[PDB]
DNA sequence: TTTTTTTTTTTTTT
């Protein structure tokens, strides 16, 4: 393998020329020892492939083409270099970027030639085969002859190059027959995983279904990504396994299940605000009509319903949280529902909450099993371990669940749905594992009138379609009438017609920032009013309609707090409460 | 306004070009004709080698009062020496009569009877000849740059059929390149 | 000019901020727009807006299609990238920006783009699949004259 | 093998020598396809039988032992064609088709096994791409001897010769070459020969340039070879390896798609647009069977073209094209009509369910009981995406995903959060509702609403809703009753339509290619004022149905109804192949839904 | 919002270039857009209306403001823009029609452009007058030669020399010139290239 | 030289 060293001395020139990589190299080499001065760093480096055409194109192409012959000596080169660095006081890894490609492709298609080559391939993460650590290097200590003894085990999944079947036994008393004890806490174990990726369902060509394919995640790549996330996954596509021709079994056509090793795994759509941007965020934040402004831009086509819009943004903040000490939490995230005659744009309105909201996942009615319930993947998958897997609502943790036809979901689902909102967790007894896992989620749905257009005529009782405690947990019930005004109908027409014929993306960039910086806490000014308001409700709102509870007031907290994040005020203020007093009026009238 | 083609010549036309070239024939016949570009002749000796223009020979062969000679370049054993030269010279296109592809179709259409065993032979040899020559063309096409072109030996049919592609492209090349300054 | 593509080529907006205040807004009620207000503008007007001011009326930030992103994107595997997706008027355009702004490197790159493209484009001389969709308009027409040349040629070749 | 090498020479001969006057078709085809990177050639077995009978007589005898040889020469042929030497050049594929002679599936047993069989059937479901070996090499686990196997087709375990033993070899995975394999599951044609029983499905397998050539659920023709393999007495599984496959007419279509072009189409499609009768002659394409019912008859057309689908940012997108109701008294012809409609669609699924025939009307994800792990099983709506929706018995549809119909028609999607998978998958499918109304004509003296299940909202979900009322009335019958006995024997009305073919009428297998054609060009759109006209028309439709409701009548109208009538405009316009739509153009779409407004008034 | 309106038109010019380009060639230009150019024209007259107004305004309170200096260097550009669009639209619209002239008249005995170029009414009258005036001009090229040409005829090279043409539902005979060949439905011949050229373009003759 | 597997989805049913 003289050429193996040739790839290295070719790339050795690339070491220090250009040296723009050595900065982060050294940086790892420093922040590790700075954590060593504490009182965690991964070893691997992003390399934009873009630069490499500026040295050897002849080396460039093969990096994608036959990485088994190229990437391991340059891999060795990272380690070689970094070892030449200070200071005395590990195999490393790589990623790259792209800057692609041939080799630009989506998971929907692959092979023949596409195999055995570096590729970037993007998409949905499912089903997340769960983590187990893996054996690589063996080590043992002889006595009384002493010394230190070892082996190095190599799976077909490790590295790239084909190698003799190392596995699987401890060397165990190498000659002369001296006892050899496992070196545990010495010998190397890198964690391993296999994660399939489904191509985006909407970009599917035809009635043909989505096809996922697995990608092995070694070292860091594990725990980086949960299921359901959009991820560009890069690495080299291995031809793996016997062709059924290893043995007499089986006499058949089928064979060669295969996946991709390495490499990078970037998430896609967080975010990156620099300075110049957030300066705009705050420049706008100063303006006092901006709440309404942000509300209007939500629905480019849709008419008005600005009170509903506001309500949505109020859910888009999260309305902070407060966790008790040694007691149960006070839910701060906001749960609402839409109701009204068909063609209210309720479903389509949900589809706006599909993209800007930074998750979570929406569902049409069904739904289940238990939605966010894991429903206990069974049996095992794999190696004799019964496993759970992310359910809808779980995947939706700290995100937006949305529902088309929450009225059409089963009565049996509703049980765990109560468990979704008050208890705000997930209880699992099924086989099984008894874990109570956090279900804390922002949840909005829509329901149609139980019977026809009578949504307006009939009392809310019987118009519910989903009694009862379901109604309590809802911060708002929104009745939207299809009722006719020809005066309005002209307006209804023209904007709808100019349809087919204040910026939202920035709205996401702003909302995200308003979450973490900052939480408002509270001031007594809102308190000096909304109390008067609540009792005012109870002594009045019962002479009109129902219901009224303490909970509906707790929403005054959440609502006010939501707009409090909208003002980006470091604290809650009275006028925010006035925004709440606004929203609940139109909630019941 | 010709519209079509327009810069390049139609193969249909270029055949009209080559049809104006001189060749030998074997007359059946023993006024004048006067014509224009003909000169010759007085009543032309029957069953003897004689030089005329192609298209006249085409027409009198259509009356079969003449017989067209196979060009001495066109033969099996000859095509072999040339195509062999072609394989052992990956860059140069060797040497050809230059109106030939047209001549081939032209003669095979009518003059077919005069040759000895052109059938199922030459059409293959020239198909292959045109083949290795065609790949020599296409492979030469990566050196394409402004402003220089050596096509050296290439036939007018060969060339004209591909004319628009190098011409039109090369302009997009040179224009932008000198435009840089 | 009198090829539709010439008036059509300037139909592309380029990022440009003005170096001056411009009373009499070209678009609505400024009426002036303050210096360094970012705007996408058609090349036909913009082209001269640099030539006259000796400081110009307009700053002219680099276009989104000439980004290092795309410029090396083409450098990776020229055949695969879809030119129709980018503008689609590019060689009909990039020529104009490389004239107006007078760059020297990207040229030597771009020419090679068209080269490789044509290396492939000739290979379609013989009588698509996914490819035929993704070509630029001039890249689409070169195909016309080239192909149709052959398309007549073979029909002559036999009867 | 030098015998096989003489056969090799025989095929090299076959290619270089062969002539159709005068170009050598396969020879041209090669250098044509090498720049396509097709690396394959489709050869008529008749030019072969015309070239030398002998080689076929032995080819037809054990083709399996020869077909690769046939390739080993033509892969060499490219060597003497593609380039000159003194890379890497992939081993060729060959695809051979022939007119041949058709054989029915039910009669396929033993006998013809290990030979060529032309036959059609229809594919049910596509297997996932499965890659297979082409070249592989191996070092020994013990002696480190370097072996090189060319894996060829058409099992065969790895050879053990340089303890060393028993078989010490493991694949060099790094250096190996590869190909895809499809594993077609395909079904016999619906018509023959079921006798009494259920349709069989016999499994076949594509590879290389054959893969993904055929959609799930489309009529197709495969030639291939009848063979067997164990696959856990001797009881080995029947199958057919695939060469070559050809689509039944066309089918081409997929993807993006095809023309190609055969120029006469554009002209002939434009002349259609210059024919003032074209809209109406399409109407006369739809029912050679059905004389009359011209209203709904005009209503079918506008759906198939696809209507307005406009995606405007943000992710908001409005559907196309729409929905239609055939509900009316039996005698409507609407099932006969629908059985025209589905055959018209380039790609669609006919559902009388419940869901069709055995289909979960929506895709129902079902665990593979082997190796666990739920996988989505597909669905009628799913497979029918970008195609027609056929529904009978809509009185009886599955109530739970009835809502997934209540949704997929609109949001162009179905969300499955069930089990593991959250993917919201596309049904852009356009529904036509053919169900029979409750009690026939008895809902006419009643409230015509709530006719469909327990809610009126389904109507809103639909668009072009049409109530077909046939009274026993005079002379409109006596002419269609006259039409009848002609229709039956001797097709005295089906001859009368063939002189209208020469005079006027469309061929309707054409109509497929028409609607395939103009659905792939970008979406048509109305000029502003026809829209404002939709505004003053509808302000009075809505005004009228509040005033109609001055009687406190329960009901019907929405704002998706106006928009519904919008999409009909771009439909009827997409007929025209015109980016715009004229005022009156839109107007007969108005008169076209106007009957449904009186369906609201009745 | 400004010089854009013409871009719709030049786009249409693209498509109508495509309607002659392959095409296959039936010509038949869709229409002169009389409405839209006039929209442009009301803005092109509006532009120099604004500019003439500013030419008044520059003289009073603007005082040759460096920005006031701009809009002459600015709006006038859109004047050139429109001009470009309109010009090239019409140079297209004409080059196509002059081509439609050259090919056929058409040919004997043209004997008239009447019913030829079926557009007739649909083609705008300024172009109608122009075109017919232009083939009036081309008749003078029939005057200049004195070949005889038959520029309109004899486009493709001769061969050889005799062909078999079949008549399609055509009578006939108009054959008074030369000699009378008696045109009947389903009538073919064996005849020299010469006489072919006219009734082959006249549509009467067919097979070559 | 062999290893090892019961929920979840849907269904037809009193
Ligand atoms: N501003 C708007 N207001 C109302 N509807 C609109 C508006 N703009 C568009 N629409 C359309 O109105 C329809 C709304 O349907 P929608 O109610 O959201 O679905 P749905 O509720 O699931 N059907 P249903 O369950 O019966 O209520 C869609 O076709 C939208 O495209
Ligand atoms: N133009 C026509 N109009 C009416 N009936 C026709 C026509 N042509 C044929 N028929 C005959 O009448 C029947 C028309 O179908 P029809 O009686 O309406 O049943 P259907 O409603 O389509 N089926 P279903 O959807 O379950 O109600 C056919 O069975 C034909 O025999």
């Amino acid at each position: 393998d003289a050429v193996f060293g040739d790839r290295v001395r070719r790339f050795q020139e690339f070491l220090d020329t250009f040296t723009s990589y050595r900065d982060s190299v050294r940086s790892i080499q420093v922040y590790n020892s700075n954590n060593a001065a504490n009182y965690i760093l991964p070893h691997r480096i992003i390399i934009s492939l873009d630069d490499l055409r500026e040295f050897d194109r002849s080396f460039w192409s093969g990096i994608l083409v036959e990485p088994a012959y190229f990437i391991p000596p340059a891999e060795k080169a990272l380690t070689d270099l970094a070892d030449s660095m200070d200071d005395v006081p590990h195999p490393w890894k790589l990623s790259f970027k792209g800057s692609f490609g041939a080799h630009a492709l989506s998971p929907r298609t692959l092979t023949a030639q596409h195999l055995n080559k570096l590729v970037s391939v993007e998409g949905i993460v499912t089903k997340t085969s769960l983590v187990r650590p893996k054996l690589i290097r063996s080590v043992h200590y002889a006595a009384k002859t002493g010394r230190f003894h070892y082996r190095d085990y190599t799976d077909a999944t490790t590295t790239l190059t084909t190698r003799i079947p190392t596995p699987a036994i401890y060397p165990t008393e190498d000659t002369e027959g001296n006892k050899l004890t496992t070196e545990y806490g010495y010998s190397t174990f890198i964690d391993h995983q296999r994660i399939t990726v489904q191509e985006m369902p909407e970009m599917a060509p035809a009635g043909q279904l989505p096809r996922s394919i697995d990608v092995i995640l070694d070292d860091d790549l594990v725990d980086k990504t949960k299921p359901g996330d959009r991820v560009n996954v890069v690495g080299v596509f291995k031809s793996l396994g016997a062709g059924g021709m290893n043995q007499s079994n089986s006499n058949t056509l089928i064979g060669f299940k295969t996946l991709i090793l390495g490499n990078t795994v970037y998430p896609l759509h967080r975010q990156m605000l620099t300075d110049f941007d957030i300066r705009n965020i705050n420049k706008l934040s100063k303006k006092k009509d901006i709440f309404d402004i942000l509300s209007q831009s939500l629905a480019p086509s849709i008419y008005g319903h600005d009170h509903i819009k506001k309500a949505i943004l109020l859910m888009l903040m999260g309305g902070v949280e407060k966790n008790l000490e040694n007691g149960s939490h006070l839910r701060g995230d906001i749960n609402i529902l839409m109701v009204g005659d068909p063609s209210t744009a309720k479903s389509q309105l949900l589809r706006f909450v599909l993209n800007t909201a930074s998750l979570a996942i929406a569902t049409t009615g069904r739904g289940s099993s238990g939605v966010g319930l894991t429903a206990a993947v069974t049996t095992d998958r794999e190696t004799g371990e019964r496993r759970l897997e992310a359910g809808a609502m779980v995947l939706a943790d700290r995100g937006v669940v949305c529902i088309d036809e929450f009225d059409k979901m089963t009565d049996v689902d509703r049980v765990a749905i109560h468990e979704v909102m008050e208890q705000q967790t997930v209880t699992i007894a099924k086989a099984g594992i008894h874990t109570t896992l956090n279900a804390r989620c922002s949840v909005i749905a829509a329901a149609n009138p139980v019977f026809g257009q009578y949504d307006v005529n009939r009392d809310p009782h019987q118009n519910i379609a989903l009694p009862d405690s379901l109604l309590s947990r809802f911060d708002l019930l929104f009745v939207v009438t299809d009722d006719i005004n020809e005066i309005r109908d002209r307006s209804i027409s023209e904007h709808v017609l100019r349809t087919h014929r204040v910026t939202i993306p920035f709205l996401r960039k702003y909302v995200q920032y308003a979450k973490e910086r900052v939480i408002p806490q509270l001031t007594q000014e809102a308190i000096n009013v909304i109390v008067k308001n609540y009792t005012d409700l109870r002594n009045d709102d019962n002479t009109k309609k129902s219901p009224i509870t303490a909970r509906t007031l707790e929403t005054l907290i959440r609502l006010a707090t939501a707009h409090a994040k909208v003002r980006l005020s470091k604290t809650v203020n009275k006028v925010d409460a006035k925004v709440a007093a606004n929203l609940l009026r139109f909630a019941l009238l | 306004l010709p519209a079509h083609l327009q810069q390049t010549f139609s193969p249909e036309e270029i055949q009209f070009i080559v049809e104006n070239e001189p060749i030998k024939i074997f007359p059946r016949i023993t006024w004048q004709l006067i014509t224009t570009d003909d000169k010759a002749l007085n009543n032309m000796v029957a069953m003897r080698s004689t030089e005329v223009v192609l298209w006249i020979a085409l027409l009198l062969k259509q009356q079969s009062k003449c017989s067209i000679v196979a060009p001495q370049w066109l033969t099996t054993k000859e095509l072999d020496r040339k195509i062999q030269y072609e394989k052992t010279h990956p860059d140069r296109f060797s040497e050809l009569p230059w109106n030939w592809l047209v001549l081939a179709r032209i003669l095979f259409n009518k003059a077919k009877d005069d040759f000895h065993d052109p059938i199922h032979e030459l059409r293959g040899k020239i198909q292959d000849l045109r083949e290795i020559r065609q790949i020599k063309v296409l492979k030469g096409l990566k050196y394409l740059n402004e402003s220089h072109l050596q096509l050296d030996n290439l036939s007018l049919l060969e060339i004209n059929e591909l004319r628009p592609f190098i011409t039109e492209i090369m302009d997009k090349l040179r224009e932008i390149h000198t435009a840089s300054l | 000019y009198y090829d539709i593509d010439d008036v059509l080529a300037d139909g592309t907006e380029f990022p440009c901020k003005f170096q001056y205040d411009i009373p009499g807004l070209g678009y609505n009620p400024g009426r002036p727009i303050t210096k360094n207000t970012k705007l996408s503008l058609p090349l036909w007007l913009a082209r001269i807006l640099a030539i006259v001011g000796p400081v110009p009326f307009v700053e002219l930030l680099p276009p989104d299609m000439f980004s290092t992103k795309v410029m090396n994107a083409i450098k990776t595997d020229p055949v695969a990238l879809d030119l129709h997706s980018i503008n689609s008027h590019f060689f009909s355009l990039a020529i104009k920006w490389i004239m107006l702004f007078s760059e020297k490197e990207l040229a030597n790159v771009v020419s090679e783009l068209l080269l490789q493209r044509a290396q492939e484009l000739n290979h379609h001389a013989s009588s698509t699949s996914t490819f035929l969709l993704k070509l630029e308009e001039m890249e689409k027409e070169i195909y016309k004259k080239s192909h149709e040349s052959y398309k007549d040629t073979k029909r002559w070749m036999f009867k | 093998d030098d015998d096989n090498t003489e056969i090799i020479k025989s095929f090299k001969n076959f290619i270089l020598e062969f002539r159709l006057d005068s170009q050598f078709i396969y020879r041209d085809q090669l250098r044509n396809n090498i720049l396509v990177k097709n690396y394959s050639l489709t050869v008529n077995m008749e030019h072969l039988i015309g070239y030398n009978e002998d080689i076929y007589k032995k080819l037809s005898d054990e083709p399996s032992d020869i077909i690769p040889l046939f390739e080993t020469a033509i892969t060499q042929v490219a060597k003497r064609i593609s380039i000159l030497s003194r890379n890497s050049l992939p081993t060729f594929q060959l695809i051979l088709n022939s007119n041949a002679n058709q054989i029915p599936l039910r009669d396929l047993d033993s006998e013809h096994v290990s030979k060529i069989v032309r036959l059609s059937g229809i594919i049910i479901s596509t297997s996932v791409l499965s890659s297979r070996a082409t070249y592989l090499s191996i070092m020994c686990r013990n002696c480190r001897h370097t072996t090189s196997i060319t894996i060829n087709n058409f099992t065969v375990s790895l050879p053990r010769s340089c303890n060393c033993g028993p078989d010490p070899y493991i694949i060099i995975h790094e250096s190996s070459k590869f190909i895809d394999q499809q594993f077609l599951k395909l079904q016999e044609i619906p018509e023959l020969v079921p006798v009494g029983e259920m349709p069989r499905n016999l499994t076949m397998t594509c590879d290389r340039y054959l893969t993904n050539k055929v959609i799930p659920g489309t009529r197709v023709t495969i030639v291939g070879i009848y063979s067997i393999y164990n696959s856990k007495v001797a009881i080995r599984t029947p199958y057919i390896k695939i060469l070559g496959i050809q689509s039944d007419v066309e089918t081409s279509s997929i993807w993006n798609s095809v023309t190609m072009f055969t120029e006469e189409e554009e002209e002939e499609f434009l002349q259609l647009s210059r024919n003032p009768k074209l809209y109406e002659i399409l109407t006369n394409s739809i029912a050679p069977s059905i004389f009359g019912n011209e209203d709904i008859k005009k209503a079918i057309v506008c759906l198939l073209m696809g209507g307005s689908k406009k995606i405007l940012p943000d992710g908001m997108r409005l559907r196309g094209d729409i929905n239609v109701l055939l509900l009316g008294d039996p005698g409507t012809a609407k099932s006969q009509l629908l059985k025209f409609v589905e055959k018209v669609s380039p790609i669609a699924v006919y559902t009388s369910g419940k869901g069709s025939s055995a289909a979960g009307l929506t895709a129902s994800v079902q665990r593979d009981p082997m190796t666990r792990e739920f996988y989505l099983e597909g669905g009628a709506m799913v497979l029918a995406d970008g195609g027609v929706v056929c529904i009978d018995e809509f009185d009886k549809m599955r109530d739970e995903d009835r809502v997934a119909i209540h949704e997929a028609m609109e949001q162009q999607t179905i969300s499955i959060a069930k089990a593991g998978i959250t993917t919201v998958l596309n049904s852009r499918t356009s529904v036509l509702a053919a169900a029979n109304p409750i009690y026939g004509r008895y809902d006419d003296l009643k409230s015509p609403g709530d006719n469909i299940d327990f809610q009126t909202t389904i109507l809103s979900r639909f668009d072009m809703i049409f109530i077909v009322k046939d009274d026993h009335n005079e002379e409109r019958d006596i002419s269609i009753a006259n039409h009848v006995i002609n229709i039956h024997t001797g097709n005295a009305n089906a001859m009368q339509n063939q002189q209208e073919e020469n005079g006027s009428e469309i061929s309707i297998e054409k109509m497929k290619r028409y609607i395939t054609y103009c659905r792939l060009k970008c979406a048509p759109r109305l000029s502003p004022q026809a829209a404002e006209k939709l505004s003053s028309n509808f302000v009075t439709i809505r005004k009228q149905l509040l005033i109609n409701e001055l009687e406190s009548t329960e009901r019907p109208i929405t704002i998706r109804q106006l928009e519904a009538i919008i999409r009909i405009t771009e439909s009827l316009a997409k007929l025209e192949l015109s980016p715009i739509a004229q005022e009156r153009h839109v107007d007969e779409a108005i008169r076209l839904f106007q009957a449904s407004t009186m369906d609201a008034a009745s | 919002m400004y010089g854009d309106l013409g871009n719709k038109l030049v786009l249409e010019a693209k498509r109508t270039k495509q309607l002659y380009a392959r095409s296959n060639q039936d010509v038949n230009l869709p229409m002169y857009h009389e409405d839209i150019i006039r929209n442009i024209l009301k803005e092109v007259s509006n532009l120099r209306k604004n500019t003439e107004y500013l030419k008044e305004q520059q003289q009073l309170g603007m005082l040759d403001d460096k920005v006031a200096k701009c809009q002459y260097f600015v709006t006038l550009l859109c004047m050139e823009r429109n001009k470009r669009c309109l010009l090239a639209y019409q140079r297209l619209r004409t080059d196509i029609l002059d081509s439609m002239a050259w090919n056929n008249n058409g040919l004997d005995l043209m004997s008239s452009i009447t019913f030829s170029q079926q557009d007739t009414n649909n083609l705008s009258h300024q172009e109608q007058e122009y075109l017919k005036e232009y083939c009036d001009l081309i008749t003078d090229l029939k005057s200049g030669d004195l070949v005889d040409i038959d520029l309109s005829g004899s486009l493709v090279p001769p061969s050889d020399v005799f062909i078999d043409v079949r008549v399609l539902k055509d009578a006939g005979e108009i054959q008074t010139e030369y000699g009378v060949f008696n045109l009947i439905k389903d009538s073919q011949f064996f005849v020299r290239q010469s006489d072919v050229e006219r009734l082959i373009q006249q549509g009467y003759l067919q097979k070559i």
